[PDB]
RNA sequence: AGUAUGAAAAUGAUUAUUUUAUAAGCAAUCAUGAAUAUAUUAUAUUAUAUUAAUGAUGUACCUUUUGUAUAAUGGGUCAGC
RNA sequence: AUAAUAAUAAUAUGGUAAUAGAACAUUUAAUGAUAAUAUAUAUUAGUUAUUAAUUAAUAUAUGUAUUAAUUAAAUAGAGAA
């Protein structure tokens, strides 16, 4: 389990091992959140329009 | 690019003839205008010719249906495949000798493209190539082929 | 030895010999030595201490190691790479076994950076 | 000048029978020192300092005084090639303004009767000069162009290609 | 008249300055996988650090991937050598790395007999001519 | 909802933006790519890593309305709005100026009396945009071809981002063979060129006082070291006339072409050697398959000799009387 | 002789690139022009790939033999066993 | 007092019948992470002194290895009947 800190030199670095599943999941979650937000806003706007 | 230029693809049914026989005729219809090809077929005294003509007609019809005008269509290429399941029969000869007769069945496929686009494009390409062509120079700088040797000979 | 007409010219070639193998170069050329150097690494610079012949279009200085005083010819090492891999197949004429003789010799690549009169 | 020994690019082998063989040249070795080896080659595409003529060097460049753009050939012997008549017998500026005007007028009037050659014959002067002086009626030019076009059309396939090749060659031969 | 026909300059890597041909090296390995044991050892062993110290113009990435262990190396010219170091030990891996570093990125290629020099400079002396020879033929 | 992933991402983005605005020194130092670049080109140590980072950062203020049409070809999701006072825009201009000056000067030194057009061409060859881009590529200045979101997902620090080149690059610009034609600002090559120029500018800035010629030396090592055969740049209309004019201008006898040697007349491929004499001084040798051709070649050779004259450093700076005009 | 799938080869037709109608032999190897194709570092005077200009070199493979280009044995090609 | 790698000097490295030593491919059993950004197979171009594996692009599967590696074994490798 190496890190960029372990190699005592600026040129050497370790790219982060973030599983390609976890990342995907995160992305999905973000998308969902966005949907919840934007859609909600749209709904609100619609309601406002209906009102007046 | 090749695929995009407007084409029509026509296929025969299971012709009862041998590939060789077919190709005997098909060699004649190489880059012919469809109508000309059809005419040729009409008058060719070979059994396969009828079917070929029919196929060509069908192709023309398809072209008409889908956008293209008969007088623009030429045979871009046309070929013979063996069709499926040829049935082998034994053919008994004198003494105990045995031949095995096989009854071949083929199919003719053609691709018709258009003189308006495809042919024009190829002509253009040819022209370009010609333009590119370096001239024959009398004292042309022909490279001194061979390795030098690390030593001047001049 | 009056070395003025070499001094005055703009184009100049040299025929230096590494391990007696003569290479004829101008500045900016890439010499492909057919062996691996251990003395020099990549990025190092070699001052050629054996130059058989310096030459302009019409004049040429010559001599068995001509004085290092007279010229400066120095090459930088760029690459140590091998020439492409080959399997020449060795066999006799009624013998089923074959001996695959593999070959991937090594090259050192130089670049003639400086080539001048001193 | 320099008093160097001069040499051919020598081979230990027979030059007549084996000049392309590199090994011979390699084998040959000459006594240490300076040498003069005249280049066995024309200096057409070259930009080498030992190729430039003294007249094109600045009056300061040390190479002027030195002797290595050698004048081996002598101009007395070499025949004039593709030269104008004005070069063989010097240029003349005899023709006045009135005469010039007249010539111009003539050109304007009848190009087929008073063609360039005819004009030249009349006034002891070059066709080129006449051309420079005076433009012919544009109609005539147009006609000529048309004729040229017709001629071109009349060509076969091969000839056109040949012409093109020739043109290309011509273009090339000013690169150097 | 004089008309200019366009052209571009050709880079000669070593004549002025010298850019170092190798730029990045990616040590690729796997936690699970006996083939990647030597690589793992190498990664562990301060050798990498030493290498970094030696050669700071070239950067060392260290990836974690499920397959065999690799040393993909990236060069100035653009090309990328890739050496799978399946089942090698520490020293062999190091040697491989060294090899990678030494090479310029250029593709491998068969050389003919004695094809040594490679110039883009017009011959100092001219190309021989029959008419401008010192010795005429017969 | 134990995790607000949109919030975290937003925070990350903000941080990135802040870093870009600053280009903090520590962060720059931490970046490996930048360090490698610095080592590679043997840059002077007065040049900081922040400066280097800045050089790689092209001016990207406001996201265009061309983004809103990914359906119409283009989408810009890689970049993050740059600081207006901390871009490479200023440096770039300076770099360009330097290139224009110095390269040109060098060319002049090499070849006095180089026809203006030819000189211009040479200059372009030395420092055209494409060439500069190529140089940049060689150096290893890579482009930020990864979306911010993607980066976040990966969980890579800002150092890496800093190390990369940063401009409004069209993600999805050559997919399915469709290329959205845009201005100079959105081309990769241009960006690369700018970066190159910026580096030079930076160098100049750092070494303006301690060692003024350092920048020039660097340029020579990198830009002027590149081979260009000046002989390949010329193309003459009717050179004979020009030659004659030149002769007239100078103190030379009128030039005359003359046959020196001839072989294979009456053949497919003959050889005619004609020299252009001015009295006795041969002014240009010229070979040809025809006489006319040979003559032309001779003239061309003469012209080349006149122009591409390369005087020594021991000479006193020679200044030509411009180009011959006819 | 299950059902799906199948860019496995041999084999046929066709198209493209290229070479080919003064040239003679295991059809390859090495040298070496030229033409074409591809290449998001061809910066090019670039690199690879394809291709019977041209030159040199070159008696198929196995078996059995003192010894095989042999006009001694064996094999039509490919796939499976 | 070992192993791995690298040096220096030296000696040795044709080979039928034959002897000796060391590897690789394929398939099955024991142990066994991982993942559609993954894998398997195929084509093309690279890479590693290369019957092998790996990289990139491409095509087809497949919610995914009897996968890496060490053992155990073999219906374990075919132009020769
Ligand atoms: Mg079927
Ligand atoms: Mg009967
Ligand atoms: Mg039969
Ligand atoms: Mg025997
Ligand atoms: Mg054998
Ligand atoms: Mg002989
Ligand atoms: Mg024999
Ligand atoms: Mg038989
Ligand atoms: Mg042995
Ligand atoms: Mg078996
Ligand atoms: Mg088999
Ligand atoms: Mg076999």
């Amino acid at each position: 389990h190496p890190f960029s800190d372990n190699y005592a030199s600026p040129n050497i670095y370790v790219v982060n091992d973030v599983t390609s599943k976890e990342q995907k999941s995160k992305y999905d979650t973000i998308m969902k959140e966005i949907q919840k937000l934007e859609d909600d806003a749209t709904r609100k706007a619609l309601e406002t329009a209906r009102s007046a | 690019i090749e695929v995009l230029e407007p084409s029509v693809y026509a296929q025969s049914y299971r012709i009862k003839s041998s590939m060789k026989k077919a190709t005997l005729l098909l060699r004649l219809l190489g880059g012919l205008d469809v109508m000309k090809a059809i005419s040729q077929c009409h008058f060719s005294n070979k059994k396969i010719a009828r079917e070929v003509a029919e196929l060509l007609q069908k192709g023309v019809k398809d072209g008409q249906k889908l956008g293209l005008k008969p007088e623009d269509l030429y045979i871009s290429q046309i070929w013979t495949g063996s069709d499926g399941f040829w049935r082998k029969r034994v053919e008994f000869k004198a003494r105990t000798r045995i031949g095995i007769i096989s009854h071949p069945y083929i199919h003719v496929r053609c691709i018709l493209r258009t003189k308006s686009v495809t042919k024009r494009r190829l002509a253009y390409e040819a022209h370009l190539k010609e333009q590119k062509r370096a001239p024959w120079v009398q004292l042309g700088d022909k490279p001194i082929r061979g390795v030098t040797g690390g030593v001047y000979k001049w | 030895t009056d070395t003025t007409p070499l001094k005055l010219s703009n184009e100049l070639y040299a025929i230096f010999k590494i391990h007696n193998r003569p290479y004829l170069v101008t500045e900016g050329d890439r010499v492909i030595l057919p062996f691996k150097l251990k003395q020099a690494e990549v990025g190092d610079i070699l001052n050629m201490t054996d130059v058989t012949t310096l030459g302009s279009r019409n004049y040429k200085l010559v001599g068995h190691p001509i004085n290092t005083s007279l010229y400066t010819l120095k090459a930088t090492v760029v690459g140590k790479t091998k020439r492409a891999f080959q399997t020449r197949e060795v066999t006799k004429r009624r013998n089923r076994r074959v001996r695959h003789a593999k070959s991937k010799g090594d090259l050192t690549i130089l670049r003639i950076s400086e080539l001048s009169m001193n | 000048q320099f008093g160097f020994p001069k040499t051919q690019v020598t081979t230990i082998y027979n030059k007549t029978k084996s000049a392309s063989n590199y090994k011979g040249y390699l084998k040959h070795r000459d006594a240490p020192g300076m040498y003069y080896q005249p280049s066995e080659s024309i200096a057409t595409g070259s930009v080498n300092s030992e190729t430039i003529p003294r007249s094109f060097m600045a009056a300061s460049d040390p190479r002027r005084g030195l002797d290595m753009p050698v004048q081996s050939t002598k101009a007395k012997q070499c025949p004039n090639v593709l030269v104008g008549k004005s070069t063989v017998n010097g240029k003349t500026y005899h023709l006045g303004p009135q005469e010039i005007d007249e010539i111009r007028k003539l050109r304007l009037d009848n190009p087929q009767k008073y063609t360039r050659k005819f004009l030249a014959a009349k006034y002891g002067i070059s066709p080129l000069f006449v051309s420079m002086v005076s433009k012919p009626s544009e109609q005539h030019v147009q006609i000529m162009e048309s004729r040229l076009q017709e001629i071109q059309s009349r060509w076969k396939e091969k000839r056109r290609i040949a012409r093109e090749d020739r043109k290309r060659r011509k273009l090339l031969w000013y690169q150097a | 008249v004089v008309k200019a026909i366009a052209r571009n300059s050709i880079g000669r890597n070593g004549v002025g300055a010298f850019v170092f041909p190798c730029r990045k090296i990616t040590l690729q390995f796997c936690n699970w996988g006996g083939s990647s044991e030597g690589m793992r050892k190498f990664l562990t062993s301060k050798r990498l650090d030493k290498w970094g110290q030696e050669f700071p113009w070239i950067q060392f990435e260290v990836m974690r991937k499920s397959g065999h262990p690799l040393l993909r190396a990236e060069y100035t010219n653009g090309r990328e050598k890739v050496i799978c170091v399946r089942n090698l030990n520490i020293d062999n891996v190091e040697n491989k790395l060294k090899l990678l570093k030494d090479s310029d990125g250029d593709i491998l290629r068969r050389r003919t007999k004695n094809d040594n020099v490679e110039s883009l400079n017009s011959s100092v002396r001219g190309i021989w001519s029959p008419l401008h020879a010192a010795k005429r033929h017969r | 909802l134990p995790e607000s992933e949109l919030a975290k991402y937003k925070e990350y983005y903000q941080g990135l933006k802040s870093t870009v605005n600053e280009i903090p020194e520590s962060v720059a130092s931490k970046s490996p790519s930048l360090r490698t670049l610095h080592k590679r080109l043997q840059l002077p140590n007065e040049l900081t890593y922040s400066t280097l980072s800045r050089c790689l950062t092209c001016p990207s203020a406001k996201l265009p309305d061309k983004i809103n049409n990914p359906t119409k070809g283009a989408a810009f999701v890689n970049t993050v709005p740059t600081n207006k006072y901390l871009d490479n825009h200023g440096l770039n201009i300076m770099g360009k100026n330097l290139l224009s000056y110095h390269v040109t000067k060098s060319i002049i030194q090499k070849y006095p009396r180089l026809p203006t057009v030819v000189l211009n061409a040479a200059v372009n060859a030395y420092i055209s945009e494409a060439v500069l881009a190529h140089i940049a590529k060689y150096w290893g200045i890579e482009v930020e071809t990864t979306s911010v979101l993607s980066r976040y997902l990966k969980m890579e620090p800002f150092e890496f981002t800093l190390g990369r080149l940063k401009f409004f690059n069209n993600s999805l610009n050559s997919k399915d063979g469709i290329e959205l034609i845009t201005g100079k600002n959105f081309s990769e090559t241009s960006a690369l060129a700018m970066s190159v120029r910026s580096i030079i500018a930076a160098i100049w800035a750092v070494t303006e006082q301690k060692d003024s010629q350092a920048v020039y030396r660097f340029i020579d090592d990198h830009i002027m070291s590149r081979k260009l055969d000046i002989t390949k740049m010329f193309q003459f209309e009717q050179p004979t006339r020009e030659l004659a004019m030149l002769c007239r201008r100078e103190g030379l006898e009128k030039p005359v072409s003359k046959l020196v040697a001839e072989s294979g007349r009456l053949s497919k491929s003959p050889v005619f050697i004609v020299h252009v004499f001015s009295g006795e001084e041969t002014l240009g040798e010229g070979y040809g398959s025809s006489l006319k051709e040979a003559k032309a070649r001779a003239a061309t050779d003469a012209l080349m000799k006149w122009y591409c004259y390369e005087p020594l450093a021991q000479q006193e700076p020679v200044i030509d009387p411009g180009t011959v005009v006819v």
